[PDB]
Formats: C-alpha cells, structure tokens, sequence
RNA sequence: CUCGA
C-alpha cells in the first residue's frame, strides 16, 4: 500500500541530501505525471538508495 | 652484439631525422652496407621479456600469468 | 580455497512451467559437451566404435 | 516546410514555443581540438603555448640558445581508409623550424658568430576525424573528458570526527596546476599549521620567517595594537569604543564628570553608543589589568643595559616597574578578544622553535629532506624553487582568476608564481573564518569543478615529452663542438612519439568507444568522466561525491549514469550544457525584463546563477510576454520557493534543459519513476541495429537532431537535384546560385558499404532518394544502420498484451508469437574476423598450402588451389577456412606405435596441421578476404588476383571520378556559351573535345570559358597524380611485425535470428528474456482476426512505478488506429480530396498545438506520397516534460474508431473462449539488446590446463571452466557433501595424476574417485620454504 | 578500465 499512494495519492516529502526534509512537497503523482522541479527533486532520494 | 645493435638504432635514429618516414630493413641495408637478412636477423634478438604480472587489460584483477597455456601435458585422450 | 573446476558449463536461464520440481532444463549442445567421456565408454560397449 | 519533411510529418503535441534549437551535439570534443592544432600569436592554446613556455632554452654555461621559430603539421602519409585496414595510427607528421645561434665567448653581447636555422622532425601527434574518433592501430578510440578539481584556494572544515566534543578545525589548501599542495590547518589548542605537500605537520609561522620577517612585523600584520600611556605615574590607557565592544566591566570605566557604565556589567551595544556619543580618549585604568596583556614591539633599556622584554611576552608588574623605571610613554599591546579577535598567532609564535631567517629554512630542509645535512646554499635553494619559480609551480590563469576572487580582490591577470602577498592573504582569510566572519566553501559545487577535454589533456603530456628531451638537449649544448653542429642531430624522435603514443592508446581515458548505435556513438562523446590521473578512485569515494548536488540543474544529466561500482563518477552532459573558456559548465537562460520575457539569451555559470531569481520553463505566458499567472515557482540560491512577477530576473529556455541527450529519447519520461527511467535510458545504448529499421510511432521529436549529428548518415552540402542513384554512390547536381566560380557543380558521396564495428555489428548505408528530385541544403540522403528518412529508430514496434499467459511470462520474461520470427523484424547481422598468422619458427618456416595430412576430400573443397577460402563459401562449424601447415621437429615413438608403423608402411612426415578453422556453433558467409605479405616473399596465385583486382578497382573508381565531373564541366561551358554565342548546332556537330577550341567573342563570357578550361587543364592531371599513388600504394609491400610472414584475414557474416535466450527490452527499463515462441494459432487475438504478437506481463508496473509504458502503449495504439484509417481510405482508392478531408482533421487535435500544418498548400501529388508514408501508421511526437495529456489520447482513439478506455476482449487461441475481463492491447517500441544467448552459452569437459597452477584456465574464448569459489566450498561444506567436496578439488582440477586415471575409469565404465594432494598445495610448500621457512608433513 | 546479474 506504500507503492499505490505513488500512483493516485501524492508523493509524501522527499528529502534532499543533507537529511534535512524540504519544505514544499511533491503534490503531484504518477498518473497526472510529475513537473520539471519536481522530477528533479525526486533525484535525490533514488540516487541515495 | 650491442654494437651491432647500437650501430643499426643510430643509423635508425639518423633516417628518421632525413627522410621522415621510418626506415624499412631493405633500405637500411643500404646504408648499413650489410646484407638484408643480417639486418633482419639482429632485429630480432631484442625486446627483453614480458613481465607475467602485468595487466593486459587496464584492470589489476587479470594478470599476463593466467593465460599462458600449459603445452608439455599429455593429452587425457591421447593417454 | 576456491579452484577452477573442469566438467562445467554456462548459460542464460529461462522459465519454464511444464517441469516438476525435482527437474531442470538442458540444451543438447551442452550435455554433448558435458556428458563427453560417458558418451565414449558408451559407445565403446556397444561396439558402436 | 521544406521538401524533404513534406514526407511523414511528425505530429507534435508539445505546447511551449521554442526559442532555442537544439546545438551541435559534439561540440566539446571538435572545439577542443581546433585549439590544440591551429597556430595562435595571441591567444596561445594548444603547441604553440608548450613551445613557448619551454622554448628557449639555453646552454649550461650560457653561450648559446636554442630558438624558437614555428611549427607545421605536415600531410598524413595514408587516409583513414586504409588506417582502418593495415592497422596504422591514423596521424599527422609534426614539424617544427629551430634556430639554434652561437654566442661569442670573449664578446660582452656577442650574437654575430653563426646563425644556424634546420627544420626539425619530432614525433607524430595522431589527428581527429570528423566525429572526434581517434583512430589509433586501426581501432576507433574516444577519448572523454574529466571533472576534477579547480586550481586555486580552497577552506574546508571537518563536521567533527577528529577530536571529542565539537572543534571543528577550518583547513585551508593551495592547489596549483602543477607543483607543491601549501596547506594550513589549525589545532585543538587554536593554534596554527603548514603541511607542505602533505608531509609532517610544522608550526605555521616558520613560512612566515622564511620570508624574511621579524617577530615584530608578523605581530603588526595580523593584529591590532592597543596604546598605552603613562604620564606623571598614571596608568590610563587610550580606547576606542569599537574595541571594547562585549566583554566583563571588571572595573569601572570613567569620564570626566560622567561614569559611562556600571560594574560587573554585561556591556551592552547601547553603553557603547554613549561611551561613542561624547568623548573616550583616556580611561585611568588599574594595575591589575595590564597584567595578562602581550607586548608588542622590543622595549629595550635605551641608556645602560640590554632588552628588558622582547615582543610576544606578558606584562607583569615587575617588568612594567622597570619600563618605568627606563621611561616609557608609549606601551603597546595587542587587542586579544576571547570571542572576535583571537590570539592564534601570539599561541602560534611560541611553540614555534625557530628564531631567525637562516634557522628556519634549515627546519624546512629537515622536514622535506630528511636525514640530510643542510647547508645554507642548498636550503634557500629548496624554499625558492617550492613555490617562486616559473617552471616549478603553474596556477596558468584559472587558479589565479579562481585565487582573486576568494580573496575578494579585482585584478584577474597575474602571475603563474606565488607571492609573499597571497599566502599572508590566505592566513588572514582563514583566521577570518576562525573567528566568525565568512563562511566555508563546498567541494561538490560545479563552479568549483571544471572540465578537462582532449585538448587540454594531450598538451599537458606534449609538454613532458618535450620536458624529457629538453633535459638532453640543455646538457649536449655544453658537451662541446659548437662549430658543426647543426641542430637535427641533437634532437631525437623517442621521447615525444614516446608520451603522445602513450596518452592516445594507454590512458584510462582513451577508451574504446561503442559502435553498435548512432546513439551510443553520440553519447559516449558527451560522457564526463570524474576517474583518471588526478582524481578519484572506485575505492575511496563515499555517498558524497556521488549525490546530485543542487547545482547540477541544466549542466549534467541526474537520470543518465552508470549503476554498477561507478554509479556517481560518470556524469553525462546535459543537452545545451556549453564549456566555457576557462572550463566551468555554463547554461543558457532568457533575460527577464521588467516582466517582459524576452528572446535575448544569456549562458551563465555555477557561482553566477545562485545571486539572482530563475523560474521554471513550465512558466505560462502570454502573446507579447508576460507572466500570466502572477506568482510563479523559482530558484534562487539553492532553494526552490514562490515569487512574484516582477523580481525575476531570469526564466529556463526549454523543457529538455535538465536531461542528457540519451534520456529525451524516451516518451513519457515525467510519468516514470526514476529508478526505471535510468534503466531505460542505460539500456536504449545497446540495442543492436536490425535488418530493415522501422520509425518509433511515438517520439520525443528529438529522433531528428541525434541521426544527424552523429555523423552516421550523408549529408547534402550544397542543394540540388539529383542526377543518378545507385547502391554505392550518389551524385547530386547543384543548384545554379550555391555554386562556385572555378568548379564544375558535381558533388559525389560514396557511400560505405557492409563493414565491420567495434562490437561486431554491421554498418550499412542505403540511399533514401529517388532519381531526378529536388534536395535542399542539410537533407538527408543516405540512412545509415538504426536510421529511417533520417530519424534516429533503434528497434521496430509490434503488438503488446499485458496479461499472464501459462506462466510463460513469469518473472520479468516475454512470450513471443512466431510472426515475429517469420517476418524478420529482428534478425541482425553480426560480422565477424577471423586470422591466420604465418609465423617464422627456427625449424624451417611455415607455409599455407592446399596439401594438408591427416584430412581427407571432405574438408578441402572448398579451399582453392593456393589454399584460401573462396568468396562466399557458406562455412559451418570446423571447416577450415585457410590450410596452414607447420615443420615439426622429429620425436621419440612409442614401441607399439613403432611395431604398427612396421606392420603397415604409413609414414606421416614432419609437417603437422595447425590450421584456422571456424570456431563451433557459427554458420556464414565468407564476403571479404585480405592478404598481406613481408617485402622479399613470393605471393601467392590469389595474392596476386587479389592486388590485380584492387588495381582495377582503383582505376575504375578514378575514372569514374573523371568522367561524370567531365560531364558536368562541359555542360558548364554550354550553359554559358549558348546565352553567349547562339550556336546550337555548330556547338553541337563538332567534336565535344573541340568546345574549348571554340571562341565566343571578346566578353566575361569567354573568360569564364577560359576559367572553366583551365579548370579542366587541373582536371586532366589530378587524375593522373592521383592514380600513380594509388598504383604505388597498392602494389607496395607491406609492413609486419617482426617475425611474420604473411597475414591473412577472413570476414565471415553471420545472420542471427531471435531464441529463447536473446535479451529483449523497452524504453522505459522493462526487461525480459524470451521463453517460447508459440504458434501463430495460439496467441490471444481479438474480434476482428489479428493476433497479438508479445504478450507481456502486468505485474511489472505497481512494484516498479513506470506508468509511461501503459500511456505509450495508448498512444501507439491510437497511431496504429489512423494509420490503419488511412490504408482502409487508400486500398478503397477513393479520391485525393478525401484524403484532405481527414488527414488534415487528424493533424491538429491538441488544445495549444505548437505546430500548424495545411494541407491547402500541399500540391495533389505530394498528399499521395504523404498518405502513403502513414499506411504504417501515423507518427506522433511527444516531448519530455511538455507531453500529451490523458484527455488528448482519448480524444485521438476517438478519432480512428477504437475504445477509449484502451482495453478490447481478447479471444483465447488454444480454447476459443474469451477472458472475463477486457485486456490492455497497444503498440510498445520494443528494442533488441547485445546479450545474445549464443556468445553466453559455453561447456567444456577437458583441455588447456594452466602453466604453473596446473588448474585449469578461464574464459570462453580460451576454453575454460567456471570458477567454484569459496562462496560455494561454504555451500557445499553446510550440506555435508563431502564427496562432492573431495572430486571438486582434485581429481577435476588440480591433480596431475588424478584426472588421467579419472579419465580412463570413466571411459572403461568404473565410476571410482580416485584422491591425491593438490598440485596448489605443493607449489605454497615450495614457496613458503624460499622464505627460510621450513614447513613439512609428518 | 567499460559492461551485465
């Protein structure tokens, strides 16, 4: 139930690298796709991982 | 022998300087006033050899030594 | 420690689901070249050759 | 449009406009190189700068020099055909004019002796192609570029992790270019330290006694003095209130008749705005307080005695007493506050030993020369050529520009050297830091990392292959004889064709480059390594330098990297991403002003874009430009927040800035994830080139720019019609106004015909044109491997059905149907090259003949009479393709083989077969065969046929080069002299020869005529000089390496189709490998016949998040739709004004199309070649993050009569019933990948065991067994096995007598181990025995 | 060194 959240609901609060949590969140999901900051924000957390 | 060999790198070094282009052993013959299969005969002694832990790749993993093949062996067919 | 081994193979794998548990595919090219001095003391008994 | 796009055109759904086109993709590499080979007075990039810089050098004694003139790249010796072929370094012969002057001996200035001016020879440096390919042994190299760090200054700190409890130490390095790293750190104990070069750590004021400075002058450069005076034995000090600015009121300060501040008192900032409003000059202050002050300078006792104190040492009561006492009136002391100004360098001063200039360069000596006895000329010399020498030490203009600014300076220029100004601007800076003011600097910021191309690179070695010569030649002009010297001799061609041969073919950057694309040939280009010399390692980069710094926004891509060890270190350039000159990554941007968004383009860098305000590319806008929803989302340093219309100062260009080129290839990459988008763009750089290439229905509109680029098709330089087609060459006539006024207007491209790549792959160039059209400026005429009418198309699009099928689509696998196999959609080509070295062994050479022992008929009927291949011989598995014997020595026999060689009369000779056959599991076709030979060897029947038939294929093409060039020439002059002289039969009736006979009378007309006469004159003998060296070329021996006798080389062609096993994936990093190919009865087909030809698995996309699959599977449906629309109106043949009707109405669907196509002004027979190009289906274009809408795809399947909800009721193939519920169906672009199975597949029973080890060898082009490492002796130990542990370490491996015995047992039918010690057990005896060791068993 | 799991 993790994973459906990222395809209707909105993507939670990415983090950037520092581990401090951004303030803004990623309001947008899979399925409406995501913007141009938005996508670049959500490069953080998958090249962590 | 080092002599024969250093006379035919001088004169090697020289034609390069000259002409421009590197020297064939038929017209190094001529100025080596030798004949040809002499010039190819000490241009065969050199080149010291290989060490076997050198990597032919650019890795440090695959050493020279790990692709020699054993040739003195019997094969298990032939025995 | 760790040698290398004669009497071996590699390959891609791949799915199969008419099999049983206890069973696993080959392809003929490799256990001709696997099954190689069984084949020979096979056909030297049956005076094949 | 044009007249080349006025076929299939590309139906854009993208919104934004455009304001930028996309540049030249390989802009860094050839930009790179035209800096390091052309000659520059002024600027001095490339040789010119290493010849000036080294050059010139004088002799030892100084009565000589040599000078410097110029250089000259001659011409390359052979083209870049032929380099490919022999296997020669394709290369340029560098020149250079050397002066070299005599000066007199007894002269004073004395120049006039000799002047001696030669032309000198010095190496090769090897040229670039067109595409920035070097070409080094025959092999394509690339070499890429390099991130490291910037030459400058640079403060550090450590978050901790060095002492307990905080102190955090700010460090602060000095990088140069070239030379010595100056460091400074400070202490747990805040005091000061120089680590030079990163040696043992040395107190930090000993540089500063180095450079000839006092203690008196160090105290008054860094601190700041505090006045005392004493008159009429009072003790009142002199205060300025900025100083006494936070501390404790110990006492209480005074005015005349005002007390200004209370005690025990938290001095407020408000105290001291009363004690600045009337007047602090003097304050009577106690005795106690002058106690724990420093002094300053060297009160001495001026009348009798000697110093009283020297500087940096206390004041206490008694030496104040006897300051008194000598009389003083002006005691100075430094301004030491606990929080503000600290007394780091009066800690520092004392713990230093040192005391003098000349005992200070002795403890330099003796840390970086260790157990050496210094002397004093010997240690100045070592602290002056560190740091202060011009050849020494190099910031080379972007360390200094980068030192400048740190420091807050102005000036830009400067020396390359240091200073004794830089390193006390260093201290001060870092003290600054120390204390709270400025802050710290980051590594990962790209302004503080620059990029290092080949230009750069390769003259940095240029410069230490002339440094290893300059070192002979500065030592042979004091050897003597300086009358008949002439300076050719001095000089030798070693050490410089020694370093630029080792940078281009031994460097971890000169790496081999990808062939089996025109996208991986592009991307391997633009590809920023972070590895090399002078930067990191695989092994000792954290989670730090591997992260997307904030920075990274419009320079280096995030989502095209590597994922194995190295995921972080290979960057990859973004798409407009420029160089700037010194090296730092600039990207472009839109001025912003007063709102008005103009087109004016501006490239800012890394440290210029944090300052201002920048909004995003998905900013909405108006007709003349405005921002129209009012408060937009922006960047501004560092951070990401909302603003308002009128502070931005800057807006993004387009919306492909952020990705690579290889990543704005994929279709709905803002729906995807980011893990499977990386996946999907690392694996689009393999797909292998197919038969016949097949468009992308749905594209990114970035398909165009990458087949154009990458130099992999033909393009049109001048425009024309075209005047003969054929499958090797193109000859295209030009148009009257693009022409030139000495030539003859005939262009001709020779197109490259089936070769061979670096990866095996074929390489093949159709025409794309038909003869006698009209082709513009910048076309495409020749599709090469993966493109289609000039669209980049990697592999082909068919029938996808996400459903669970038996299992055969279990885990990430493919189940494809066999008109896949039939139609041969993907059947590629793969050219392989086989060679057969004729050595020279000392017993007799070896010979290639037809006679072969030991084989009968069966093997050599296909080999000819001199003993090769014939052309195009299908070959199998084993035959043998060139029969070659070679001379055995003579052996000992066997007795019973002695007894059988008696009883019948077989006598084998001393020739033995070693042969060249076809390696196993290979069929072909042999299509090319190449033979060279040593000077002073008798060819051969077919090395003769084959140089006769070079001969006539060399003059052949050359005359075919004269004769349609002729032609044009003369219909030149006709086109001239009809408008001239109206002859149109006494032109015609003579001889055609007798045209430059004939006279037009005294105009231009006629001197033209002459021009173009004279232009013929050159025509008549070029060809004539070309083909003598052609001829000489050719018929020439050839050139081997020692010890060989001939060489012949066999191209065979292999043909692949698809099996179970070939690695197939699609766009968005969905893999899979093919299990079954069923029959075309059993697949799952609709309610109209057509069955489903990949049916995929669905269980794929929620783990994963790549939802741009299931969209593009939507779209190309809906493409499919019209495009079957479109032949249902063709095969009917209705009309042409139907056709308008509907294709018209299919090309604009959007809401705010960005382009606006009619078909009014398409004339009646372009809409029939248009409408026959969209039979296969309509191609629709679909950007990055600008994509198609989800209402637009079900406004489109509306339009071709499908469901909109995507999903049809798939019939069952084998049962006949239908599923419950509806299926996915669409069209997914689904690509082949390099991992074939039969270059996986590998066995092997016996052979080829290792020399020393004796176990047995690796690698399946060496025949080798799998490795079963201790990962699995762990495995096999934990089940208990220990008789599989037993046989799987001696009797298969490493016994000697062990697997002979094995052998002969299971041949005779006698399973039965049979033990023995290891071989690798009594070679570590052998080898721990040699340490004087003794180990033994017992 | 580049690539694959």
């Amino acid at each position: 139930a993790a994973q459906i959240r990222q395809l209707a609901g909105m993507r939670g609060l990415m983090a950037k690298p520092d581990g401090s949590i951004i303030e803004t969140p990623i309001t947008a999901n899979f399925r409406e796709g995501l913007n141009v900051l938005q996508y670049f924000i959500s490069t953080h957390g998958a090249r962590k991982g | 022998m080092i002599e024969t060999i250093n006379k035919l790198n001088r004169i090697s070094r020289q034609m390069l300087q000259e002409m421009g282009r590197e020297p064939t052993p038929e017209e190094l013959a001529e100025r080596m006033l030798m004949p040809e299969d002499k010039i190819r005969k000490v241009l065969k002694i050199a080149k010291e050899p290989i060490s076997m832990e050198t990597p032919i790749g650019d890795d440090e993993d695959s050493h020279l030594g790990d692709f020699i093949e054993d040739t003195t062996l019997e094969l298990p067919l032939d025995s | 420690l760790g040698k290398r081994v004669d009497y071996s193979g590699r390959s891609v794998i791949t799915v199969g689901p008419y099999l049983r548990l206890h069973q696993c595919g080959l392809p003929k090219k490799m256990a001709l070249e696997l099954f190689k001095p069984f084949i020979y003391g096979k056909l030297e008994l049956r005076g094949l050759a | 449009y044009s007249y080349t796009e006025k076929k299939r055109i590309r139906k854009d759904f993208g919104k934004r406009p455009q304001v930028l086109d996309v540049p030249y993709l390989l802009s860094i590499q050839l930009d790179s190189f035209q800096k390091f080979i052309e000659q520059d007075p002024e600027g001095q990039y490339g040789l010119e700068a290493a010849f000036r810089s080294v050059f010139p050098i004088q002799s030892y004694s100084g009565n000589s020099e040599l000078q410097y003139v110029s250089y000259r790249l001659g011409e390359p010796v052979f083209d870049v055909q032929e380099c490919q072929i022999r296997g020669v370094t394709y290369s340029a012969p560098l020149r250079v004019k050397l002066r070299l002057v005599i000066y007199e001996r007894e002269a004073p200035e004395g120049t006039v002796k000799d002047i001696k001016e030669q032309e000198v020879y010095m190496g090769e440096i090897p040229l670039m192609t067109d595409n920035g390919t070097f070409v080094i042994n025959g092999t394509e190299r690339v070499i890429v570029s390099q991130l490291h760090r910037s030459p400058g200054v640079f403060f550090d700190s450590d978050k901790g992790k060095t002492h307990s409890s905080g102190k955090v130490l700010y460090n602060a390095r000095i990088i140069p270019y070239r030379g010595s790293w100056l460091d400074f750190e400070f202490d747990p104990k805040d005091n000061l330290f120089v680590r030079i070069d990163r040696r043992r750590k040395l107190p930090a004021t000993i540089i500063l006694r180095a450079l000839n400075y006092t203690t008196e002058q160090i105290l008054d450069l860094f601190f700041e003095k505090v006045i005392f005076e004493i008159r009429d034995n009072k003790l009142q000090m002199e205060l300025v209130p900025e100083r006494l600015r936070g501390e404790t009121a110990s006492f209480d300060i005074e005015a005349n008749g005002k007390v200004y501040v209370e005690k025990g008192r938290r001095i407020t900032a408000r105290h001291i705005r009363q004690l600045e409003k009337d007047d602090v000059k003097l304050i009577e202050v106690p005795v106690e307080y002058i106690a724990g002050k420093v002094v300053a300078k060297d009160y001495i006792d001026e009348s009798t005695g000697e110093l009283i104190c020297a500087a940096n040492m206390e004041l206490s009561l008694d030496l104040l007493a006897k300051l008194s006492q000598s009389g003083h009136k002006r005691i100075e002391t430094l301004f030491t506050n606990d929080l503000d100004h600290g007394p780091y360098i009066s800690e520092t001063l004392r713990v230093d030993p040192t005391n003098d200039r000349l005992s200070a360069l002795v403890e330099i000596y003796r840390m970086m020369r260790p157990g050496e006895p210094p002397t004093r000329e010997a240690a100045e010399s070592l602290f002056e050529n560190l740091f202060f020498s011009e050849d020494r030490y190099d910031l080379s203009a972007v360390g200094r520009m980068k030192f400048n600014r740190s420091l807050l300076r102005e000036e830009i220029e400067g020396s390359g050297i240091l200073s004794k100004d830089d390193i006390i601007d260093v201290m001060k800076k870092l003290i600054d830091i120390r204390n709270g003011k400025g802050e710290v600097d980051d590594i990962d910021h790209l302004g503080n990392r620059r990029i290092r191309s080949v230009g750069e690179m390769a003259e940095n070695q240029f410069r230490v292959g002339l440094v290893r010569v300059e070192r002979a030649v500065k030592e042979r002009l004091s050897l003597g004889d300086l009358d008949t010297l002439m300076p050719q001799d001095m000089i030798n061609a070693k050490p410089i064709s020694a370093a630029v041969k080792e940078f281009f073919g031994s460097s971890q950057l000169s790496q081999f480059m990808d062939q089996n694309n025109p996208l991986s040939e592009i991307t391997h280009k633009r590809r920023i390594s972070a590895l090399g010399p002078g930067g990191l390692t695989r092994e000792r980069a954290g989670f730090e330098v591997r992260d997307v710094h904030p920075t990274h926004y419009g320079r280096v891509c995030p989502i095209e990297t590597p994922e194995g060890p190295n995921i972080g270190l290979i960057n990859s350039l973004s798409v407009y991403a420029q160089t700037n000159e010194y090296g730092f990554l600039e990207t472009p941007y839109r001025k912003v002003t007063d709102g008005v968004v103009t087109d004016e383009i501006h490239y800012l860098s890394a440290i210029e874009e944090g300052n201002y305000v920048i909004a995003q590319a998905n900013s909405n806008l108006d007709e003349e430009g405005h921002f129209v929803e009012d408060l937009v989302t922006c960047r501004s340093k560092g951070e990401s927040s909302l603003f308002s219309r009128d502070q931005v100062d800057y807006m993004d260009v387009s919306t492909q800035q952020v990705v690579s080129v290889g990543a704005s290839l994929i279709p709905f990459l803002e729906h995807d994830d980011a893990n499977r988008a990386l996946m999907g763009a690392n694996m689009q750089r393999q797909a292998v080139p197919t038969l016949r290439a097949d468009k992308p229905l749905v594209g990114t509109g970035m398909e165009r720019a990458v087949a154009v680029d990458s130099g992999v098709t033909a393009v049109a330089k001048r425009g024309g019609v075209v005047q003969y087609v054929d499958a090797s060459r193109i000859v295209i006539k030009v148009n009257e106004d693009e022409m030139y006024p000495g030539e003859a207007g005939i262009d001709i491209y020779n197109l490259t015909k089936y070769t061979r790549s670096n990866q095996n792959t074929c390489i093949n160039q159709m025409p794309c044109v038909s003869l006698g059209e009209p082709v513009e400026r910048g076309d495409v005429l020749a599709d090469g491997p993966s493109t289609d009418l000039g669209e980049l198309a990697l592999g082909q699009n068919m029938r996808v059905a996400f459903m669970p099928w038996n299992g055969y689509n279990f885990e990430d696998s493919i189940l494809v149907s066999e008109r896949v196999v039939q139609e041969d959609r993907f059947t590629t080509i793969h050219i392989q090259e086989l060679a057969c070295v004729s050595r020279d062994t000392k017993l007799g050479p070896e010979e290639i003949t037809a006679d072969i022992p030991n084989v009968g008929e069966a093997a050599l009927s296909k080999l000819d009479e001199s003993g090769i291949v014939y052309i195009g011989a299908e070959v199998t598995g084993g035959d043998i393709l060139v029969g070659k014997v070679t001379p055995k020595g003579e052996t000992q026999l066997t007795p019973e083989e002695k007894l059988l060689r008696a009883i019948f009369g077989e006598k084998a000779s001393d020739v033995k077969d070693s042969s060249l056959r076809v390696p196993n599991g290979v069929s072909g076709t042999v299509i090319d065969v190449q033979v060279f030979t040593r000077d002073g060897v008798e060819k051969d029947k077919r090395a003769l046929e084959i140089e006769e038939m070079q001969l006539k294929q060399a003059k052949k093409d050359l005359s075919e080069e004269l004769q349609i060039l002729e032609a044009g020439l003369f219909s030149r002059i006709r086109a001239v002299l009809v408008a001239g002289g109206v002859e149109a039969e006494k032109l015609d009736k003579l001889p055609r020869d007798r045209w430059l006979e004939l006279g037009l009378t005294d105009e231009e007309k006629q001197n033209q005529l002459e021009q173009l006469a004279e232009q013929y004159d050159e025509l008549k003998h070029e060809f004539e000089k070309k083909l003598e060296a052609k001829r000489r070329k050719i018929t020439q021996g050839d050139d081997l390496a020692p010890g060989v006798l001939k060489i012949v080389k066999v191209y065979l062609a292999v043909k692949r189709r698809i099996q179970p096993g070939d690695k197939m994936a699609g766009r968005h990093g969905n893999k899979g490998v093919i299990s079954k190919i069923n029959p075309i009865e059993d697949m799952p087909y609709d309610e109209n016949g057509t069955p489903v030809d990949i049916v995929l698995n669905p269980l794929g996309v929620p783990s994963r998040m790549n939802i741009g699959q299931i969209l593009e599977t939507h779209l190309g449906m809906a493409a499919k739709g019209i495009g079957d629309k479109i032949n249902a109106m063709l095969k009917q043949q209705q009309e042409v004004a139907k056709l308008r009707e509907f294709i018209q109405r299919a090309y604009d669907l959007g809401a705010d199309v960005r382009q606006k196509v009619d078909l009014s002004t398409f004339s009646d027979e372009e809409v029939m070649r248009l409408a026959e190009n969209l039979r296969k289906g309509m191609p629709i274009a679909t950007p990055v993050f600008d994509g198609a809408k989800e209402a637009e795809i079900k406004e489109l399947l509306k339009l071709g009569d499908l469901p909109t909800s995507g999903q049809i009721r798939l019939y069952d193939g084998r049962t006949g019933e239908q599923f419950e519920r509806p299926v996915t169906v669409g069209y997914m672009y689904m690509l082949k990948l390099n991992h074939l199975v039969d270059d996986k597949m590998h066995a092997r029973s016996t052979g080829s065991y290792s020399l020393v080890t004796q176990q047995p060898l690796g690698g399946k082009a060496q025949f080798g067994g799998q490795r079963f490492g201790e990962m699995e002796v762990w495995a096999l130990e934990a089940y208990g096995a220990a008789y599989t542990l037993q046989e799987m370490l001696t009797v298969k491996s490493d016994d000697v007598n062990g697997r002979t015995k094995m052998y002969k047992n299971i041949v005779d039918g006698n399973h039965q181990m049979e033990p023995g010690m290891p071989e690798s057990f009594n070679v570590l005896l052998k080898e721990i025995r040699s340490l004087g060791i003794n180990i033994e068993l017992e």
